[PDB]
Order: structure tokens, then C-alpha cells, then sequence
């Protein structure tokens, strides 16, 4: 039509563009279903650039999986917003999504008009969430509770063997994080990895781990006790910020202009060593230095002749992890000295790797910030961790944020279902269809499960498809033998929120996708 | 070769009906998209992005087209909906299609000069006839306003939300006014910022009592949490700045150097004591900051904010009262921050974002809007856009109008009733445009899907009694409906630049007759 | 972006139309361009046009079909209507012009009551049983059934109705000669069928000086002198004028030396012998388009006869009807009883062309021949077309009876008594036949249109005058009274047949293109 208006324009239709909006989830869907389930695969992409992913997390898929459709690339942005939400499941959100979409095609292909089941879509979402609401199981902060959890997130991943290992790190720091209020996961969380010697060995350090050694071969590689001096001034030269253009007359004055130079800086270095001095009167005790800066090398040298250990150029949020490590007072004037500025470290050596260096902070008495140090045989690897990591944790920080938490594996989803099939027309009749197909569309979790645990799907959901007696249960597939199973007896669980945000997340994205009509781009050249 | 060297020109007819075509086409592309059983539609930009909107400015602001009255009429629809809002979801439908049939006249060979004469004659009573059915209303009752919202809003997706945006769009709106002109007060929809940010739900997103910022303090021994704290809008930057004349120095001793490494120093620090003598607890500046005097600042315990947007920082000003200074030595304490009910930063997920609550009566107030997605987020502020924008036309004007195309047929009539007493050759063009205003109820027949001639004709059966205007069309059910239990119910000044842009449309394209193009400058 | 999707890929490329838009606005546009097209065209006001072809060829043109059939139209529903008229003309003549108009405006109004929301079906039974109406009503309407088969005047009268329609400068010439045609054919081979008659073309000698002829003609050469007997004696074979050769390769052979000059000898005397046969039944002139002997000719001069050549079997099936003598394809039995018989017969020059003249009185009836005089060939084509339709106008008139009041009245009295029926209808349809019933106007409507007076109020005093009853007053043309006229005085009168079939072709055309929905193209 608008053709008319313009030649080189493109229009769809309401048939057509609806046809190829849920062709393209369906499509899309297809080939992320492999994944969620601990049986899953992960996935391995190369770059045009020849990079190399192993990953199973949907969004870090379709953010990398190049398409062009746009309701995937909408998809995509939600899901990468889950990722900043929670972090796996997204995996499941878009095969609900699609899947909704697919039952949702069934009955508007018999010519049903979207907009009435998007309201059995209102409808059901709200009891479903009533039911969400009052499933969730209250539990407090027992390790195990959360150790079970994170091992039930991270199994997602990875070996079972490796999350295991993986498991103990990342509870005892959430252990070691909170001030029993407010978790923010970023300075207490420090990510560092290394290409070095196993995968499995990547280990929580009770101390903090650096990305840099000292510049000077004399400087100590390591220190029994460690007092810590947190800064950013640089302690590199540097002149003033006004032109200020200087003669002399006299290579005399040349030198003593050499001299002069140097002296403030001079000072400032004198200000530490002095303080060190008053401070690090005892041989036995180490003295450290972190700049967010450079420094001199002849205050390289100053502190050199002290034997000083003494860091440059740290990243801007590393300094907090220090005050959260070694207590230790952030400054930036050092006329303001005080011995009470000071950090402590019970030990501290450097790492040396590769050709890069790596510097180590150990025993702090009650340390408050922590590092995900993580050994690497591949490169790959590494990264692939890192978001099984990230997400690990995500998961918990909710885990502990709700004071609540759903058992997992998918036996909401019946349970979803059986009380969404256990909706009467109580709606104007028309929305129970599309209220029976959003029921319909919820258990797929299971049935990809069952799918991707390749046990037939049609008789497990019939069998799980028992509510047993009053206590009809919350009840699992076993991800093994495909079998009814007390996730919460075998401790499968998962977050409330997770739950919460996603059925509400595809809602919204489900109604909206059905309600659009033709796709239009008419744009510049 | 004589004139321009190809560029095409064209006359008359041709040109009268092709633009009469393309207008007919410009309406039709968008006639899905009005009414509570509307369509809601998506654009490819040409860039990549996604636009998802059933507001039909954005829409045809999203419009690449050659032919030039189409790109006149997509500045009509931008303009409206730059002073009204909405209305777009049917200003246009009205503009072409009143275009529609005012071609009809052009085979009668009329000259169109008189068929807008009739046309300037016939919004005349236009606007006087709605002045004659329009309703004044309480300004102050919430809840009116609330209906008012909703059946300003039970048109657009949010509609499953209308609870939250009218509260939402009411409170914004009624704190924002300006009293410094006397009675003459007005409110500001730049200061209603929108803050619109994934994850979370709908229900999540709330009016905050204060301003939003996405930034961070810029040393942790600041804290992140303050009940009544004291806030600097410091418009200078923090540190040195350059000497402005070229200046130069010249030493010649040693000692001098280090000297003037300190007076920097004694200059920046000079800065920090004549805040600190306020007695100060938050600063905030758009330009930078000397980590040296943040030293400072730390050593004073006094919260630190560096290089801040200035709109925000007018809007952070307006919430805690106080005005903004360049000059630490000049500021006055008639701008301490106070009016600071709580100060935090809280931890979005991977976003610090600063949080500035309980002002004693704020004037500026953003919006935080927690969704799904941008493009869901950015569909729903549009929404909230014009939902605040008629309240302040409503706060403009309390003077009511009952829509659902009720009105429509009252003029329609009522000009009927004025074409039979108007004899004479305008007559036909007078009814005609009577003609053209049945189309838009008619329009929200098939956006419903109903039998439209009958409801339509019934409609007018209706209307033709005199002791009912409040009848109009229901959205969903498709049935004549009275307004006043309905309550679709829409601001009257809302209709009337609605009915003023229309016409304005239909004169300008009339006059035209000829097409010029390449003018190559 | 870049990247839409498609949900069915069936094409190879072509063009699918759908969703009605082409049939609610595509479809309806290329109609009304069709009347745009043509809005000009009918009309003793109406003004001819030209277009050249695809092979550059000129054509001065009024009647519509003729220039309809110049144009390579593209969109499909565009043909329809086309060839719809086309037919149309095939069988009456003039009216393409008036059925065009009629589609127009029953499309350009349904699509109004499509988008009114109007069913497409019940737009279609409306509209088909209005015109149901519109026939019964129609005979009502007819006066003035003009009779009289074989008088000059009532014809010349009658048929210059067609003549002014499509040549308004020069009616009475054009009048009286082809009533003179017309009087002269009678009922001989049934009834005066249009094709027993010719027409000759020759430039210069303006359209004043252009005659008729009680014969028939030939623009051909000649090969020995030119005479005319009152009593003409022809002789006609379908036969090449010459010795029948075997079809069957049959090569004279000889043995012997005397076989050459006995072989040419013979030959010579017996084609004598062949022609003096002919000529001893009397028979001036002899005739055939076939190959001529050369020796022949040398005896036909010697007995002085004439000769007729290259005629194809046309000319010969026309010139054969005209003597009413039988063609020969056997040369030699000059048949007394098949044998021609002419007034007068012989070359004359006209516009420096040759020209054969077989000038004749024939009391039996004869099939004509028209002389075409004037300046521009393109005019003597344009003329001749003009010229063709009232012959036809005549024939239908010939077929039946019953002249009805042109000029718009009668539709006028028609919209009146639909409209009147409309309310007669009730039901949602009952506006579909009263839009049906508003189309007509444009008829009258184009004529002020070429009339260039404004319309409206003529319409209405029209209107005005016809709520008396008064059927034969209809339409002026006059810019000094652009008010009314009465038809019946004027003699504007026409075909009842011709009306009917075009209203139902009309009909027939808008109810098919109508029917269709969503379409598709495979590329040329």
C-alpha cells in the first residue's frame, strides 16, 4: 500500500508479519532448547575475528549469534536484560516465549482474533503469580541451603565435578560478603583468571589477587607481614598545570634546577618512608604501596634503597576491595599521614606468570573483599567459567535477597498447570483458550528437559502429570531417569524473583509480539 | 534548454488529484491504529533499531517519503501531537479523509477557493459548537482526573495499567507549578524527566519524590545513605583551571618550582574550606573533580558527585530548592541543599544510581520507569508523554468534551441543521464536511469489527434527538454508548486545534496546483 | 532491519495483490482513470483527440473504442472494460463512450459504499437487480418509434444524432448521404447488412465535395481504352486470364521440328478463339484479380474489351454482388444468365488517382459505394468511422424500432424512477441502488463537462423540469442558455437497443470487475 509512498519501501502484512514474527521464535527456539537442563549442551561459536566461545547461556548465544529478525534481536535485548536480572533461565524465557507464541498461533490459525487471549494471557499470568506468590518456599541463610542451590544453578554449566569444587568458593564468600543487609557483588567480588595449571584449581583466595608485580628486580617478591599504603597520587613527575617557562643562566643552575625539580616529588616519597620508617621501625615487618597511578622510577628507586614494596596503576575499583581487605585508608594527601591510614595484611608474595605478574594479598583477619582467582588450561574456558561464575553468583545474591526460593526443575510448571487447567471459565469463556494454551505453553521446561534428557516426552508428562493425594507435591522430572522427584527433597531450587520476573517478563513480550501488525522500513538511503 | 534543465514540473488536476491520492494513502496507513481496540505496530529504523508504538506521530516521524504534501501532512501530525499529544491516533484519519471527499467537488468543477470559504465558515461553528457541548470540571477532584487519565489512556497498551500511570501521570503533574508568576503558575514537562530502565515489572516502576541519577559517589568513605542531607550545585568545575590570558611563568630558583606545585595546591584546597564553611553534606558539579580536594571532601565526610548533567542538575536544584553557583567563595547559603528528605545510592544491578527522596514539596520530579526492555519502556513513556501532556492541558483548560465520536455527530447535525438554513452553492461543500466527520466513530467500528453502516446510521438516528449528545461508541462492545456512564472523556481544547489543524490541512493542500522540483540551492 | 521475512516464498517473482486494497483502491483507480481517460470523448460538444501507436501510426479520433483499441493497457480489470465496449461497439457502435462512463460511475460510487462498509456481494446483487429495474423501466420511455423504412427525410433526421455525437460540424451533408446509402440498399441479401457497404477514400476536394455513388468503384488502372456502355456487359472469372496451366508439373514435349511453330500458333488462335467466344455473348469488359495474358489483352483490344485486375476476392465478392453476375473460375462460357449487367461503367480521375467507376441504377437494390472528398486522410478515417456507425445505427435501427430520447433526459427520468424505487427496496442494499441510481447523472454531467457550464444547477432545473413528467426535454447546447432543451423538437433522439445492451454490458462489466478480491500477476 504504502508502496505507493515509497518504491524501495518494505511492508508485511497482519497475516503474513505475525506468520514470520512466530516462524522466526519458533526457528529461534529451536536451536536454544538443546541447552537448559544440566544434560545440556553448551555451544562453541568463532568470530569472524577467529575467537572462540564454549558457552551454554542463551543470552551470551544471541547477543553473539548473528541474525538479523527483529522480534529475536527484541527478544534478545530482554533476555540480555534478564542476564542483567538474573542470568540463566534466560535460556528458559525464550523457550517459553516462542513456545507461547507457537500455542498461541494454534487457535488464532482458527482465525481467533489475538487481542481476546491476550487477555486470558492477563488473566492467567495473575493467577499464576497468586499461585508464584504462595509456592515459594521460605528459607533461611543455611550454607547448605544455598550450597544445594548454587550446585543446582551451577550443574547448568559445567562437570558436575567442577561446579562442586566451584560450589564451596562462591557460598563461603556469599558467606564472607554480606553486612547482613545490602549486597552490591562487585568490589567483594573480584573475577581474576589465569592461563595456569588446571581448570579445577580456580579457588577462592581468602585474600586479594593483583593483574601486576613490581617494576624493580630488588623489590621484594614477598613479605611475611604486610602494612599497606592505598593511594592514587601519582608519585610519577609531573608539572604544573600552568605554562610556567623556566631559563637558568648557569649549567650550575642546571643542575640545581635538576635538583629542584625532583624535590617535591622528593618530599612526597619522604613523607611515606618516613611514616613507613615511623611506622615500619621493626626489621621483620613488610611495607606495601598501591598507586591507581604510575610512580617514578627514582621513587622506584627511593623506596628501592627502604626496600619498599610499592604498586602503580590500579584500576579504579580495586582500591576499594583493599579498603574492604586490609581496612586500610584510601587517600590522596600524604601531609595527612596518619599510622591509623594504614592497611595490614598477614602475607603477601607476587606471582609470577607468563610474562605478566601477579601479586598476592593474604590473611586478612576479617577480610570483606575476595577473589574469584581463576586457574585456566584454556583460554576459552576461562571466559566460558566466568559466566557460569557470574551467573553462579547472580543466582545466590538473589537466593539470599528473597527470603524465600523456589524448588526448580520445572515442577512449578505442572504445578502451574494444574492449577491454571484447574480454571473454570471463571473468565467471559473466550480467554479459557488462551488461558489453557498459557497453561499448555508451561510445560515445556519439562518436556525440553525430558527432550533434552532424551526420555520420551509424552508419557513423562502424563506420569509426572500426578498429583499424588492432598499432598499432591511439588513434584520433578528426574533429570536422569526422567522420573517424578522431590526437587525440594533432593534439594533442586531456584529464585522466586527468577520465577517472578520471567513469567513476567514473556508476558509482556508474548502480547505485545502477537499484537503487531505489518513491519514497516521505509528509510533514508 | 530553457528553464531549470530537468527539473520536472506538473499542473492542475493531475497534481490536485495525486496529492488528493497520496493523502488518501497517508490516512489509510495508520486508520488500523486509533481507538481502544486499536493495532500497535512496529518500525525498522533505518539505523538497526526497533521502534514498537501505536502513536501515530512517531510513527509517520518515522516516515521516509518523496512526495511532498505527505511530508507536509507528517509535520501537521508531529506538530499536533508536539502541542496535544495524541489526537494523532485520529487527526490525520480526519485530515485525508475530509481531503476524501473534498476532491468529490473537485470534478464538479467548483473553484476550491470558495470550498475552503465554506470550510473557514464551517469550523467556525465548528469550535462554537463544541464550545456549546463542552463541560467544565473540577481541577481538584483526583479521581475525575483519574477517569480522565484512563479514558485518556484506555487506548494504548498500558491500558492494563491505567491504575498506576493516572496516579503516576496525576502526581508529577500537579507537582510541578511555578508560582513565581503570580497566579499564572506553569508547569514544566522537561523537568518531568523519564527514567526508563529495564528488568523489574511495571508494578516496579514508581514516581520518586526526588531525582534519579546514573552515576556514583566518587570515593567510597563518602556514604551511600543520608536522611537530611545538604547538597551543592557547584556549576564550576572542582579543579584548576586554566589561567585564562596565555599566561607564563619564568623561574629562575630552585625553590620555586616546588612552590608553585603547592599553591595549586593551596589553590584547590583554598576551594574546599569555603564549601566546608557552609556546612555542606553533598556535592554535585557538571564538570570535574580533584580527586585532591575530594581528599578534602572525603576528609570533611561530604558526599561528592563530579561531572552531572546540566538539565539534571537544574532538576536536582529544583528538587532540594537550591540554586546552582559557580563560585565557592560566592556561594550563599540561601541554596543550602535543603529540602532533602533522604539521600542514598542504591545498587540497580550493575548500576549505582543516586537516590533523592522526600523533598519537603518538590517541584522537579523524574519518573523511574522498570519494565521488560527499552523498546517496551520507550513505547510505554510516549504513552505516559501524552497522558501527562492532556493533564496539563487539562490543568490549562477544565472545560470537558465526551468523545467516542458523540461530539462528532453533534456537529454533524448541528452543521446539517446550519447547511439547510445556509442556502446556496457553499451548502453542498458545508454538509460535506459534515460528511467527512462520521468516518472517525465509523473508523472505530472496523478498528472493533462491527456492521458500521447500520451502528453508524442508528448513530445518527440517535443523535438526531436532540435531548442526547452523551451518545457515543462503545470501544469494545462496537454499541452506541452515552459518555456519561462510559466516561471516555477527553479535554475540549484536546478537539478543538484537533478540528483546527484538520481544516488548516484542507485549505493548505487546496490551493495547490502545481508541482516544482530541482530548485539546486 | 534490511531483512523482512517472508511467510511464503511461492513466487518466483510476479505480482500477488490482496486484502482487497487493490480492489478497494487499485482496482477502482485504473477505472477512474479509464473515465478520466475518456471523460472528454462523447459528446456534440465533446472534442475528437488523437493518439499515435505503437507503430507510429496517426489517428484522429472521437469514438472511444477505436482509440481504446489503441492503447496497450496493462492492468487487467483496465482490459475488461475495454474489451467489454469493445464487444459493446461490436455490436451497436456508438455508446463506448456512454459505457465507459457508465462503468466509471458505478465503480467510482461503490467502492464509496465498499468503504462505507457496504457487503461487496450485496453490492453486487444491488447493483445487478437495480439494473434488472432499469430494464423494465426502460421501454416505458420510448416515443417516437420512427417507421418509415425506406424514406430519405426520417432517417436523415434519425441518424444525425449518431453524426452530431461524433461529427457536430457537418450533419446535413453526412445526413443525406448515407441516407442516401441506406435508401439506396433494400432488403437482398437480408435485411441490409452493414458490410454491403463501401467506402472509397480520396484525399483533396473538401468534405462539401465528397459525393455517393449508386455503384461501386476500383482506384485501379487500366490496360486498354475506357469506355462506358449504358447496357455494360461483364464478364467475370475468379480465374487468372490466361490458359489453365495443370497444377500437375505438365512440360510440353515435342519429337519432331514442326511441333514449334504449330505449339506457338495454336496457342495464339485458340485464346483468340477463348476470348471471341467471350466476345460473341457481347460482353464489353471481362474481369479478374488472377494473372493476365498477355496476348489476351492483345486480343482483347482487338475486340475492344475491358479489363479488370488484381482484385482480391473481396473486391471480386463485392463487384460479382454488384452486377450480380456470377464469377467464373472456368474462362470460357461466358453464360448469358451469369453474366453482368450495368448502368455504366468506366475510369475516371479524382485527386490524381486512377480511378475504376461503375456507375449504376439499380432498382433491385444494390450495395453501394460512398465517395469519400476532403484534405486530411486521418479526417476521411476519422469520417469514415463516424460515417460506419450511423450505417450500423441505421441497421440496429433496422433490426427493430423504437428511437428513445437521447440527450440525458431519459436517464434522467430513469435515475428518477430508480431513485423513487430505492425507497421501494428497503434494506441495506436500498442504498447501493440509489447510488446505482445517483450514477447515471454523469452522463449529462460529461455533457456540461464538454458543454464547460457548470453542471450542478443544470442538473437540477433539469431535475427541476423533469419532476413533470416532461421526458423529452432534456439538455441544451448553448453556452448562452446553459439551462435545458427539448430533445423531442430537437430531434435528439436514439436507440432503445443501443441504451439496453450498454447498460447491461455496463452492468456486466462492473459486477465481474467488482467480483474480484485479491489478485495475482505472473511478470510479462
Amino acid at each position: 500500500a504504502v508502496k505507493t509512498l515509497n518504491p524501495k519501501a518494505e511492508v508485511a502484512r497482519a497475516q503474513a508479519a505475525l506468520a514470520v514474527n512466530i516462524s522466526a521464535a519458533r526457528g529461534l527456539q529451536d536451536v536454544l532448547r538443546t541447552n537448559l537442563g544440566p544434560k545440556g549442551t553448551m555451544k562453541m561459536l568463532v568470530s569472524g575475528a577467529g575467537d572462540i566461545k564454549l558457552t551454554k547461556d542463551g543470552n551470551v548465544l544471541l547477543h553473539e549469534m548473528q541474525i538479523q529478525h527483529p522480534t529475536a534481536s527484541l527478544i534478545a535485548k530482554v533476555a540480555t536484560a534478564q542476564d542483567d536480572i538474573t542470568g540463566d533461565g534466560t535460556t528458559s524465557n525464550v523457550l517459553i516465549i516462542g513456545e507461547l507464541l507457537k500455542q498461541a498461533d494454534l487457535y488464532i490459525s482458527e482465525g481467533l482474533h489475538p487481542r481476546i487471549i491476550t487477555e486470558g494471557f492477563e488473566a492467567a499470568k495473575e493467577k499464576a503469580l497468586q499461585f508464584l506468590e504462595e509456592v515459594k518456599v521460605s528459607r533461611e541463610m543455611d550454607r547448605e541451603t544455598l550450597i544445594d542451590v548454587a550446585r543446582t544453578s551451577l550443574r547448568t554449566k559445567v562437570h558436575a565435578e567442577l561446579a562442586d569444587v566451584l560450589t564451596e568458593a562462591v557460598v563461603d564468600s556469599i558467606l564472607a560478603i554480606k553486612k547482613q543487609d545490602e549486597p552490591i557483588d562487585l568490589f567483594m567480588i573480584e573475577i581474576m583468571e589465569m592461563k595456569h595449571k588446571s581448570e579445577t584449581d580456580t579457588s577462592l583466595i581468602r585474600g586479594l589477587v593483583l593483574d601486576h608485580g613490581a617494576r624493580h628486580p630488588d623489590m621484594k617478591k614477598r613479605v611475611e607481614d604486610a602494612y599497606i599504603l592505598t593511594c592514587n597520587v601519582s608519585l610519577e613527575y609531573e608539572k604544573t598545570e600552568v605554562n610556567s617557562g623556566f631559563f637558568y643562566k648557569s649549567a650550575e643552575e642546571r643542575e640545581k634546577l635538576v635538583k629542584a625539580e625532583r624535590k617535591f616529588i622528593e618530599d612526597r616519597v619522604k613523607k611515606i618512608i618516613e611514616l613507613k620508617r615511623k611506622v615500619c621501625g621493626d626489621s621483620d615487618k613488610g611495607f606495601v604501596v598501591i598507586n591507581q597511578k604510575g610512580i617514578d622510577p627514582f621513587s622506584l628507586d627511593a623506596l628501592s634503597k627502604e626496600g619498599i614494596v610499592a604498586l602503580r596503576r590500579a584500576k579504579r575499583r580495586n582500591m576499594e576491595r583493599l579498603t574492604l581487605a586490609c581496612g586500610g585508608v584510601a587517600l590522596n594527601s600524604f601531609d595527612d599521614l596518619s599510622p591509623d591510614c594504614l592497611g595490614h595484611a598477614g602475607l603477601v608474595y607476587e606471582y609470577t606468570l607468563g610474562e605478566e605478574k601477579f601479586t598476592f594479598i593474604e590473611k586478612c583477619n576479617n577480610p570483606r573483599s575476595v577473589t574469584l582467582l581463576i586457574k585456566g588450561p584454556n583460554k576459552h574456558t576461562l571466559t566460558q567459567i566466568k559466566d557460569a561464575v557470574r551467573d553462579g553468583l547472580r543466582a545466590v545474591k538473589n537466593a539470599i535477597d528473597d527470603g524465600c526460593v523456589v524448588p526448580g526443575a520445572g515442577a512449578v510448571e505442572v504445578a502451574m498447570a494444574e492449577a491454571l487447567i484447574k480454571h473454570k471459565p471463571s473468565v467471559k469463556g473466550r480467554a479459557q483458550l488462551g488461558v489453557q494454551a498459557f497453561a499448555d505453553a508451561l510445560l515445556i521446561i519439562p518436556k525440553v528437559l525430558a527432550q533434552n534428557s532424551g526420555f520420551d516426552l509424552q508419557e513423562t508428562l502424563v506420569k509426572i502429570q500426578a498429583e499424588h493425594s492432598e499432598s499432591g507435591q511439588l513434584v520433578g522430572v528426574d533429570l536422569n531417569t526422567g522420573e517424578p522427584m522431590v526437587a525440594a527433597e533432593v534439594g533442586v531450587w531456584d529464585n522466586y524473583c527468577v520465577k517472578k520476573q520471567l513469567l513476567h517478563s514473556c508476558t509482556v513480550i508474548a502480547t505485545n509480539i502477537l499484537l503487531v501488525d505489518e513491519i514497516m522500513r521505509a528509510g533514508m538511503s | 534548454l530553457v528553464l531549470s534543465q530537468n527539473t520536472k514540473r506538473e499542473s492542475g488536476r493531475k497534481v490536485q488529484s495525486g496529492n488528493i491520492n497520496a493523502a488518501k494513502t497517508i490516512a489509510d496507513i495508520i486508520r488500523t491504529c486509533l481507538g481502544p481496540k486499536s493495532m500497535m505496530k512496529m518500525l525498522l529504523d533505518p539505523m538497526g533499531g526497533i521502534v514498537m508504538t501505536n502513536d501515530g506521530n512517531a510513527i509517520l516521524r518515522e516516515i521516509q517519503v518523496q512526495h511532498p504534501a505527505a511530508k507536509s501532512m507528517i509535520e501537521i501530525s508531529r506538530t499536533q501531537d508536539e502541542e496535544v499529544g495524541d489526537g494523532t491516533t485520529s487527526v490525520i484519519i480526519l485530515a485525508g479523509e475530509m481531503l476524501s471527499v473534498a476532491e468529490h467537488f473537485l470534478e464538479q468543477q467548483m473553484h476550491p477557493t470558495v470550498v475552503i470559504s465554506a470550510y473557514r465558515k464551517a469550523l467556525d461553528d465548528m469550535i462554537s459548537t463544541l464550545k456549546k457541548i463542552s463541560i467544565p470540571v473540577d481541577i481538584s477532584d483526583s479521581d475525575m482526573m483519574l477517569n480522565i487519565i484512563n479514558s485518556s489512556i484506555t487506548t494504548k497498551a498500558i491500558s492494563r495499567w491505567s491504575s498506576l500511570a493516572c496516579n503516576i501521570a496525576l502526581d508529577a503533574v500537579k507537582m510541578v507549578q511555578f508560582e513565581e508568576n503570580g497566579r499564572k503558575e506553569i508547569d514544566i514537562k522537561k523537568y518531568a524527566r523519564v527514567e526508563k530502565i529495564p528488568g523489574g515489572i511495571i508494578e516496579d516502576s514508581c514516581v520518586l519524590r526526588g531525582v534519579m541519577i546514573n552515576k556514583d559517589v566518587t570515593h567510597p568513605r563518602m556514604r551511600r545513605y543520608i536522611k537530611n542531607p545538604r547538597i551543592v550545585l557547584l556549576d564550576s568545575s572542582l579543579e584548576y583551571k586554566k589561567g585564562e590570558s596565555q599566561t607564563d611563568i619564568e623561574i629562575t630558583r630552585e625553590e620555586d618550582f616546588t612552590r608553585i606545585l603547592q599553591m595549586e595546591e593551596e589553590y584547590i584546597q583554598q576551594l574546599c574550606e569555603d564549601i566546608i564553611q557552609l556546612k555542606p553534606d553533598v556535592v554535585i558539579t557538571e564538570k570535574g573533580i580533584s580527586d585532591l580536594a575530594q581528599h578534602y571532601l572525603m576528609r570533611a565526610n561530604i558526599t561528592a558527585i563530579r561531572r552531572v548533567r546540566k538539565t539534571d542538575n537544574n532538576r536536582i536544584a529544583r528538587a532540594c530548592g537550591a540554586r546552582i553557583v559557580s563560585r565557592p567563595e560566592e556561594l550563599r547559603e540561601d541554596d543550602v541543599g535543603t529540602g532533602a528528605g533522604l539521600l542514598e545510592i542504591k545498587k540497580i544491578g550493575d548500576e549505582y544510581f543516586t537516590f533523592i527522596t522526600d523533598c519537603k514539596d518538590p517541584k522537579a520530579c523524574t519518573i523511574l520507569l522498570r519494565g521488560a526492555s527499552k523498546e517496551i519502556l520507550s513505547e510505554v513513556e510516549r504513552n505516559l508523554q501524552d497522558a501527562m501532556q492532556v493533564c496539563r492541558n487539562v490543568l490549562l483548560d477544565p472545560q470537558l468534551v465526551p468523545g467516542g465520536g458523540a461530539s462528532e455527530m453533534a456537529v454533524a447535525h448541528a452543521l446539517t441543521e446550519k447547511s439547510k438554513a445556509m442556502t446556496g452553492v457553499e451548502q453542498w461543500p458545508y454538509r460535506a464536511v459534515a460528511q467527512a466527520l462520521e468516518v472517525i466513530p465509523r473508523t472505530l467500528i472496523q478498528n472493533c469489527g462491527a456492521s458500521t453502516i447500520r451502528l453508524l446510521t442508528s448513530l445518527r438516528a440517535k443523535h438526531t434527538q436532540e435531548n442526547c449528545e452523551t451518545w457515543g461508541v462503545n470501544g469494545e462492545t462496537g454499541t452506541l454508548v452515552d459518555m456519561k456512564e462510559l466516561g471516555i472523556w477527553e479535554p475540549l481544547a484536546v478537539k478543538l486545534q484537533t478540528y483546527k489543524t484538520a481544516v488548516e490541512t484542507a485549505v493548505l493542500l487546496l490551493r495547490i496546483d502545481d508541482i516544482v522540483s530541482g530548485h539546486k540551492k | 532491519p534490511k531483512a523482512p521475512g517472508f511467510a511464503q516464498m511461492l513466487k518466483e517473482g510476479a505480482k500477488h495483490f490482496s486484502g482487497l486494497e487493490e480492489a478497494v483502491y487499485r482496482n477502482i483507480q485504473a477505472c477512474k482513470e479509464l473515465a478520466q481517460t475518456t471523460r472528454t470523448a462523447y459528446g456534440p460538444n465533446g472534442m475528437n483527440k488523437m493518439v499515435i501507436n505503437h507503430l507510429e501510426k496517426l489517428f484522429v479520433t472521437n469514438d472511444a473504442a477505436t482509440i481504446l483499441r489503441e492503447l496497450e493497457v496493462q492492468h487487467p480489470a483496465a482490459k475488461m472494460i475495454v474489451m467489454a465496449s469493445h464487444m459493446q461497439e461490436q455490436e451497436v457502435g456508438d455508446g463506448t463512450n456512454f459505457v465507459l462512463v457508465f462503468a466509471g460511475a458505478l465503480l467510482e460510487l461503490a467502492e464509496e459504499l465498499l468503504r462505507i462498509g457496504l457487503s461487496v456481494s450485496e453490492v453486487i446483487e444491488g447493483y445487478e437487480i437495480a439494473c434488472r429495474k432499469a430494464h423494465e423501466i426502460l421501454p416505458n420511455l420510448v416515443c417516437c418509434s420512427a417507421k418509415n423504412l425506406r424514406d430519405i427525410d426520417e432517417v436523415s433526421s434519425l441518424l444525425r444524432t449518431s453524426i452530431m455525437s461524433k461529427q457536430y460540424g457537418n450533419e446535413v451533408f453526412l445526413a443525406k448521404l448515407i441516407a442516401q446509402a441506406c435508401v439506396s440498399i433494400f432488403p437482398d441479401s437480408g435485411h441490409f447488412n452493414v458490410d454491403n457497404i463501401r467506402v472509397c477514400k480520396i484525399l483533396g476536394s473538401g468534405i462539401s465535395s465528397s459525393s455517393v455513388l449508386h455503384g461501386m468503384v476500383f482506384k485501379k488502372e487500366t490496360e486498354g481504352d475506357v469506355t462506358s456502355v449504358k447496357d455494360a456487359k461483364i464478364a467475370v472469372y475468379s480465374c487468372p486470364f490466361d490458359g489453365m496451366i495443370t497444377e500437375t508439373k505438365g512440360t510440353v514435349l515435342i519429337k519432331t521440328a514442326e511441333e514449334l511453330m504449330n505449339f506457338s500458333k495454336g496457342e495464339e488462335n485458340l485464346m483468340d478463339a477463348q476470348v471471341k467466344a467471350i466476345a460473341d455473348t457481347g460482353a464489353n469488359v471481362v474481369v479478374t484479380g488472377g494473372k493476365v495474358a498477355d496476348m489476351a489483352l492483345h486480343y482483347a483490344n482487338k475486340y475492344n474489351i475491358m479489363l479488370v485486375r488484381l482484385n482480391s476476392k473481396w473486391d471480386l465478392r463485392r463487384l460479382c454482388k454488384t452486377v450480380g453476375a456470377t464469377a467464373l473460375p472456368r474462362l470460357t462460357p461466358p453464360v448469358l444468365e451469369e453474366m453482368g449487367h450495368c448502368d455504366s461503367v468506366y475510369l475516371s480521375e479524382v485527386g490524381d488517382t486512377q480511378v475504376v467507376v461503375f456507375k449504376h441504377e439499380k432498382e433491385d437494390g444494390a450495395i453501394s459505394t460512398i465517395v469519400l472528398r476532403g484534405s486530411t486522410d486521418n479526417l476521411m478515417d476519422d469520417i469514415e468511422r463516424a460515417v460506419d456507425d450511423g450505417v450500423n445505427t441505421f441497421k440496429v435501427l433496422t433490426r427493430d424500432k423504437r428511437l428513445v430520447p437521447g440527450g440525458g433526459a431519459t436517464e434522467i427520468e430513469l435515475a428518477k424512477q430508480i431513485t423513487s424505487y430505492g425507497e421501494t427496496c428497503p434494506g441495506l442494499e436500498q442504498y447501493a441502488i440509489k447510488k446505482f441510481a445517483e450514477a447515471f447523472e454523469a452522463i449529462p454531467r460529461a455533457l456540461a463537462e464538454n458543454s464547460g457550464v457548470k453542471a450542478n444547477e443544470v442538473i437540477s432545473k433539469l431535475y427541476a423540469v423533469h419532476q413533470e413528467g416532461n421526458k423529452n426535454v432534456g439538455l441544451d447546447i448553448e453556452a448562452e442558455v446553459p439551462a435545458v432543451k427539448d430533445m423531442l423538437e430537437a430531434g435528439i433522439l436514439d436507440t432503445y437497443l443501443g441504451k439496453y445492451w450498454a447498460i447491461k454490458l455496463a452492468t456486466n462489466a462492473a459486477v465481474t470487475v467488482l467480483r474480484v478480491d485479491q489478485i495475482i500477476m505472473a511478470k510479462p
